[PDB]
DNA sequence: CCTATCCAATCGATGTATATATCTGACACGTGCCTGGAGACTAGGGAGTAATCCCCTTGGCGGTTAAAACGCGGGGGACAG
DNA sequence: TGTCCCCCGCGTTTTAACCGCCAAGGGGATTACTCCCTAGTCTCCAGGCACGTGTCAGATATATACATCGATTGGATAGGC
């Protein structure tokens, strides 16, 4: 399931960031960081929805978890 | 396409990671912190995670390509992605 | 309820010929309360430091002067110190 | 011109405390650069609190509140 | 390599008080009365910011193989920090 | 008649300008329900402000003393190839 | 590999940090009083909001237009001995 992040996907991601020669294990360095990041948002976001006795993380629970992480997402506020 | 592919995705504005493997990875992470139970994920909540993670990854790559040219390199290395995760806190 | 159409009429003020999608409105709908939580937030600490339990125009003015950058803070002061006058006298 | 009060041995101690073996030449001015642009963002954000109350004595409380606003809290000056 | 293990084990202020006080009061008139506790509150955070910025810029130094600091070292560390 | 000297002709690839309106489906707005916006009495507890205390930092003169500053030898580091 | 050179250490010199100590009122804080004006409550009253649809802002699909411009070799050709 961690190999769902494909090789031209990370290539396009680094191409958006402006990287000319994208390396090898870099592709394994990205999904690792993507495993570090996406955990740290989800560990907070279900913690918000478990206080209201709910089994569904909404967009606002993602916004609150990201505001806890230090970066404010705009275009998902309901 | 060294001088071609650099000027296309920056002018473009849509997603780069596919929605369904990202959703499957987000659910496989969500079942860890829910004591092992299935969990409903809204369509806005998955796209929010996608838009956050894509922006975070391109920011981490554009903050590491300046460390690539610092060592006289044009080839990105994981030493630059582990150094960019050190001067951020 | 939301700030959205209140954003739209001001959008009709600065750009009547220019349209908009619903995403860029929503970011706009996520913009104002992003700054509100700032300016009403900093003013929540400003009155607390001088042992005041009320917020006048000076606390919001000081929060604008402290949060917004130099050219933006002065421009919001000159846009803010005119609405406290035309509301009390008129 | 009080930017020369931050002297080359002081910048040398600041670099040797940070684990620098060999300091370069412009680092003895670059410090005088960044301490001109960091501290100013500490000064005005500490004087506006002084401009918020009716006073002319800028306490350490205004300093630690300005450093809280910038994002680096300071210990040992609350009460 | 000699005094590196001397200041890291110590805790005293590297920058003197009165030049730092005059430097702070030069910025103060750009926008008073300064307590002696407020000058230490201005000096401790600035010194600990300078030492930490040099420590984080030295990681940019040993990334290119160099051991000597550079003007590009203090301009690349604050780029990732967003300051 | 062998040979050096003007000519061009075939080989080929690599870019956007503004040319559109066509398969779907969402923004501007009309309408209407209403719940929040809004005028207004009323007690009252906070805002504003004078008098005074006394505090604490500005103000200053001196001692000797650790700390700042300056010039030379050179030796391993920075960066060029 | 390799040669250019930049701070490091040390001998020497000195100007200003720090301490010791008296001063003394700027003004922060405290007391107390008097009055703003804003929350509680209440009836009111009206832009702002969901329902719903008219249709226009836009986002591909993609045919192939668009004209020369960078370069190499074989055939005539005027002079030589």
């Amino acid at each position: 399931n961690i190999q769902g992040i494909t090789k031209p996907a990370i290539r396009r991601l680094a191409r958006r960031g402006g990287v000319k020669r994208i390396s090898g294990l870099i592709y394994e360095e990205t999904r690792g960081v993507l495993k570090v990041f996406l955990e740290n948002v989800i560990r907070d976001a279900v913690t918000y929805t478990e206080h209201a006795k709910r089994k569904t993380v909404t967009a606002m629970d993602v916004v609150y978890a990201l505001k806890r992480q230090g970066r404010t997402l705009y275009g998902f506020g309901g | 396409g060294w001088l071609k592919e650099i000027r296309k995705l920056q002018k473009s504005t849509h997603l780069l990671i596919r929605k369904l493997p990202f959703s499957r990875l987000a659910r496989e992470i969500c079942v860890k912190f829910t004591r092992g139970v299935d969990f409903n994920w809204q369509a806005q909540a998955l796209l929010a995670l996608q838009e956050a993670a894509e922006a975070f990854l391109v920011h981490l790559f554009e903050d590491a390509y300046l460390l690539t040219l610092h060592a006289g390199r044009v080839t990105l290395f994981p030493k630059d992605v582990q150094l960019a995760r050190r001067i951020r806190g | 309820e939301s700030y959205s159409i209140y954003v739209y009429k001001v959008l009709k003020q600065v750009h009547p010929d220019t349209g908009i999608s619903s995403k860029a409105m929503g970011i706009m709908n996520s913009f104002v309360n992003d700054i509100f939580e700032r300016i009403a937030g900093e003013a929540s600490r400003l009155a607390h430091y001088n042992k005041r339990s009320t917020i006048t125009s000076r606390e919001i003015q000081t929060a604008v002067r402290l949060l917004l950058p130099g050219e933006l803070a002065k421009h919001a002061v000159s846009e803010g110190t005119k609405a406290v006058t035309k509301y009390t006298s008129a």
